[PDB]
């Protein structure tokens, strides 16, 4: 399932260097794709950081584990049955507003079940949509600028 | 919800704002 692999990958290295405040070292889409995330995950966060510290607080995630009521509230999002890239980086934008949350009260959190929480609803709720589009190309070409 | 719907509904409109805006 490479598209899940590759899915889980960008969203988890994106998760992690806003987590830590670090990037990692060591395809090419994959690359363009968290280049991409970088730049409108942060603009996502611009002008709704108060939205998301609210959303923060109702959330009320108890510990880096506790991801039910986060997978409850993005298939939620989707169910009004609208799908586009908007939300979806939305989605992963807020799912890193909470992983750097989960660092600050343990700095050993791993970001991981939020990544693998988000990369689920996305992949397999969505499967057939993202390979349509071939996958994260519909993603670097929506926002590309 | 409650509050997983108000989560929920913020998220939606956020993302349809970004949406919008780049489409
Ligand atoms: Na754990
Ligand atoms: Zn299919
Ligand atoms: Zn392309
Ligand atoms: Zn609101």
């Amino acid at each position: 399932d490479e598209l899940y692999r590759q899915s889980l990958e960008i969203i988890s290295r994106y998760l992690r260097e806003q987590a830590t405040g670090a990037k990692d070292t060591k395809g090419a889409t994959s690359r363009k794709a968290l280049e991409t995330l970088r730049r409108v995950g942060d603009g996502v966060q611009r002008n709704h950081e108060t939205a998301f510290q609210g959303m923060l607080r109702k959330l009320d995630i108890k510990n880096e584990d506790d991801v039910k009521s986060l997978s409850r509230v993005m298939i939620h999002v989707f169910s009004d049955g609208v799908t586009n890239w908007g939300r979806i980086v939305t989605l992963i934008s807020f799912g890193a507003f909470v992983a750097k949350h989960l660092k600050t009260i343990n700095q050993e959190s791993c970001i991981e079940p939020l990544a693998e929480s988000i990369t689920d609803v996305l992949v397999r709720t969505k499967r057939d949509w993202l390979v349509k589009q071939r996958g994260w190309d519909g993603f670097v070409e929506f926002f590309h600028v | 919800g409650r509050p997983e719907i108000w989560i929920a509904q913020e998220l939606r409109r956020i993302g349809d704002e970004f949406n919008a805006y780049y489409a």
